[PDB]
């Protein structure tokens, strides 16, 4: 009979959970020059070159049930709150504003406002001459004359300014296993959202995902390597979310004309508000350019991909369902100032004449709108103010994925939520990126 | 389109009997059963095809693997009269009622 | 205790705007996905309205396109269902509802007082 | 990362490379955000210290606990050539606390001296 | 159970030394756990280190090359073996403490010549 | 601090002062400003643990010397025994071999595995 003794160094796994720690490059105190998302406490430099393919490693993956995405989410929101902490509070601004439209389609959207403010001396007062957009101001009770307005926030909560040097685009930031843990990456391109993976590879540290923020669309992401990929919790559960990952990118450019100018305004001693001083140009509002009918081509492929999974309920598309502007409109923060665009033109049309047809005619245009005061993360009460930026702002990006829902019968909850863009949660659409990876720990002992 | 066909439509039974209601699905969703007394709010009875929900006694039971599911209610209490509904998340059927014989 | 409280019913003329409010008493309203369904004598039930009150996401049934709208106020913890162009077929009891756990967004746990809708033809 | 290469192999090849796993097992103002790296390092160090502690209490090592065949009757050749580590690890994992114990007594019998 | 050995003389306690070693190892308001963890780990590391410096790691008892003197203790074999509870002997030798520390370094080095 | 006395002497004198250096290496003696001491403690503990671990991977714990089973190449240092032992001072020899640092680091995990082919 064959009697016990313990190995050391056995290569086996246990599906443990732990706190990962990110890794990114750095060049200064604000993480390279300026910072919102980055953190140089997460050490440079990229340790991803430690990669290895493994034999016979059949392992299960589950992106829907993945949890380190949630740790990352808490990480990002805590970091953003900490970034907002030292900045100025805009509480004094909430006083009655005598306002009108612009001085002279057009930025009549802008509302001219005049109001009182304190000087450097705490007791003295001076009038002001400021400009604000319509959605950022509420008129007072209509029993009083509507010319008087107030800031939206002060009926509900406080306000805070964004610091100037705290401004930053999404950096590719890596995520590294601590000692005793390892990251497992699936390589099978046909990954169905969850299941065994055969070509599994392993890395000490993972890809540098960019912490982008968007609604209804995935942009500046990583394309798939197969054709367009579909992932869902369970398709027949109609009201659940469906995510689409593109294999080829589509270009979008957003601009607004005008040599717009801001002016600092005194608010108490030792801090100043940044108001928009004037707009100088034709300033046709915020139109965005789409890469011609390449969208017309792309929807055909997406329709074929959807048709593959389901019987012949003909695929088509529909406007956004509704709700808040973030749900109603595609949102992004490319220019520092935040953007919203009515995406009706994207999802109009159903027939093969523009869903089995391709051509290059002219860039498709989206009506858009600008807003300053914002509950940043999708409605949570972190109410903060985005300062204005000088004119000729421009942006460029590559679209990589879409968000969708589904229909079903015997509750006719949906007949066109396949045909409808979803609002979504940026947490999940990060989870749409982290599907590749999984966390695991080591156990070094055994017998034979 | 009904993809949850409760059968039989109704049953007339005295107290203490064993009521049986069959429901037929044709898709992989999964089952649950409601019930409301006349004029009262519904209550979940069976969940996941066979499991009793919270606060539901052993009288109620369910099955089976396949497209047909057999709800059963042993020892029919008079308080359990009223309309029952077949259900699976995204589906419900036409509803069926149990009454005094 | 988690509870769903419904406002009073309506009995108004057909071809009118009809409004209902429901409050998720004793619960974090923002987090869980509420739902609205119909119950009437001798009719099939019908699922009406979705509401993910965090972002205000919405979607609704085939017979209800355009006519039916709903919204919410997170501070009041109250969902609002409002139907346009009332008709005789709309006569039914309406329940604001919830699932067994806030993981499956389906109505199989909670039911309000069943505020009624009556069409005075 | 080589030790995971041994994970994808049977007992024989992995026996040649157990040490690399041990080598990698050890180590690799406003932003108080990142302080939990410290407690993570502490937990990793504690896991290593637990490994060394268990190694100490046992006194590869000619130990003396027997092995009831009920925990596994499978023969010699299976757990040399065919057997991939995760499968046998799971197989013995059913008897985990049934097979945790008397190595301390194996120390004690020689502590009689 | 190791505290059970505290409530007994030396001979019975001699069979239960290992378990004590086994257990010996392991709202910013809640961050204070880190100090306790670090200090316990440091005490354990001091133990293992000093076991190294006697040249006596791995072994719990070691044949270490310094003699005894009647000044540090004159009481005989039998009293310390049988009658003697641990805390009393610990207190008696603790009267010397640092002098009965010291020399084994050069004895480790004597065997290390 | 006596261990640094060996740094100021030749090889033989340092041959006995190895343990005194080892002893001190482990530990020593509103205001949240002071918790950086915990960082230092963690780093020192990690360095000590690296030392003990690496000694483990040679299979040479407990001892400070161990009969390790590998070739040696004169290319790293061809100089004779007497110069390296008698005249030499530690910093200079360490600098000399430091040029071959990763050329004198590597294998002996495999050497341990070699004598572990039968252990």
């Amino acid at each position: 009979n064959l009697w016990v003794t313990v190995y050391y160094g056995v290569p086996v796994w246990k599906e443990a959970k732990t706190t990962l720690f990110c890794a990114s490059d750095a060049k200064a105190y604000e993480k390279e020059v300026h910072n919102v998302w980055a953190t140089h406490a997460c050490v440079p430099t990229d340790p991803s070159p430690q990669e290895l393919v493994l034999k016979n490693v059949t392992e299960n993956f589950n992106m829907w049930k993945n949890d380190m995405v949630d740790q990352m989410h808490e990480d990002i929101i805590s970091l953003w709150d900490q970034s907002l902490k030292p900045c100025v509070k805009l509480t004094p601004l909430c006083v009655t504003l005598n306002c009108s439209n612009a001085r002279s389609t057009i930025m009549g959207e802008m509302k001219n406002c005049s109001f009182n403010t304190t000087t450097e001396i705490r007791d003295k007062e001076k009038k002001e001459y400021a400009l604000f957009y319509k959605p950022d101001v509420v008129p007072l009770n209509e029993t009083s004359n509507t010319s008087e307005y107030r800031l939206i926030n002060c009926n509900t909560s406080a306000c805070t300014q964004a610091c100037p040097k705290v401004t930053f685009e999404p950096i590719p930031i890596h995520y590294c296993a601590p000692a005793g843990y390892a990251i497992l990456k699936c390589n099978n391109k046909t990954f169905n959202g969850t299941g065994p993976c055969s070509n599994v590879s392993t890395v000490q540290c993972t890809h540098g995902i960019r912490p982008v923020v968007s609604t209804q669309l995935l942009l500046n992401g990583s394309l798939a390597e197969k054709e367009i990929v579909i992932r869902s919790e369970n398709l027949t559960n109609n009201a659940k979310i469906i995510i689409v990952h593109l294999n080829t990118s589509v270009e979008i450019v957003c601009t607004r004309p005008g040599n717009n100018t801001r002016k600092s305004v005194r608010i108490g001693p030792g801090q100043t508000f940044y108001a928009t001083g004037d707009i100088i140009g034709d300033i046709r509002q915020a139109h965005c350019n789409i890469s011609e009918g390449q969208w017309n081509k792309t929807l055909h492929e997406v329709s074929k991909e959807l048709q593959k999974h389901f019987p012949n309920k003909t695929i088509k598309y529909e406007r956004s369902a509704g709700g808040d502007m973030e749900i109603a409109t595609h949102s992004f923060n490319c220019g520092g100032e935040f953007f919203y665009c009515n995406t009706s033109n994207l999802f109009n049309g159903t027939y093969n004449g523009t869903y089995i047809n391709t051509s290059s005619t002219s860039y498709i245009t989206l009506q858009c709108r600008i807003k300053q005061i914002i509950n940043m993360w999708q409605g949570v009460g972190r109410c903060m103010y985005a300062p204005p930026i000088a004119g000729n702002i421009t942006c460029k990006s590559n679209i990589t994925g879409l968000l969708l829902t589904r229909d079903g019968g015997t509750k006719n909850n949906s007949n066109e939520e396949t045909f409808r863009p979803a609002g979504g949660d940026m947490r999940d659409n990060w989870r749409s990126e982290l599907y590749k990876y999984k966390v695991v720990k080591i156990e070094p002992l055994g017998v034979a | 389109e009904i993809v949850l066909t409760q059968s039989p439509g109704t049953l007339s039974l005295s107290p203490g009997e064993t009521a049986i209601i069959s429901c037929r699905t044709s898709q992989y969703g999964s089952l649950a059963w409601y019930q409301q007394r006349p004029g009262q709010a519904p209550r979940l009875v069976i969940y996941s095809g066979s499991t009793r929900a919270a606060g539901i006694p052993d009288r109620f039971s369910g099955s089976r693997w396949g497209p047909d599911y057999n709800l059963t209610i042993s020892n029919l209490e008079s308080g359990d009269f009223g309309v029952y509904y077949c259900q699976q998340y995204e589906f419900f059927g036409q509803g069926t009622k149990v009454q005094v014989d | 205790q988690v509870q769903l409280v419904q406002s009073g019913g309506q009995m108004k003329k057909p071809g009118e705007s009809m409004r209902i409010s429901c409050r998720a008493s004793g619960y974090e309203f923002i987090d869980c996905t509420l739902n609205w369904i119909r119950l009437a004598p001798g009719k099939r039930p019908e699922w009406m309205g979705w509401l993910k009150p965090r972002g205000g996401a919405v979607n609704y049934a085939r017979p209800l396109q355009g006519r039916v709208t709903m919204t919410r106020d997170v501070y009041s913890d109250t969902a609002f269902l409002e139907l346009r162009s009332l008709t005789v077929d709309d006569t039914a009891v309406y329940f604001c509802t919830r699932g067994k756990n806030c993981d499956y967004n389906w109505d199989f746990e909670h039911w309000g007082r069943g505020t009624p809708v009556i069409v005075s033809s | 990362l080589g030790f995971l290469g041994a994970a994808g192999s049977t007992m024989g090849a992995a026996s040649m490379t157990l040490t690399v796993q041990a080598r990698n097992l050890l180590s690799g103002k406003l932003t108080v955000w990142g302080i939990k790296q410290l407690q993570a390092r502490v937990l990793a160090v504690e896991r290593y210290l637990r490994d060394q502690q268990l190694l100490g209490i046992w006194g590869i090592c000619c130990t003396n606990v027997p092995w009831n065949s009920s925990w596994s009757n499978r023969n010699l050749s299976e757990i040399w050539d065919n057997m991939t580590w995760l499968q046998w690890d799971k197989e013995i994992s059913n008897y985990t606390q049934i097979i945790y114990g008397l190595l301390e007594e194996s120390q004690n019998q020689q502590e009689k001296n």
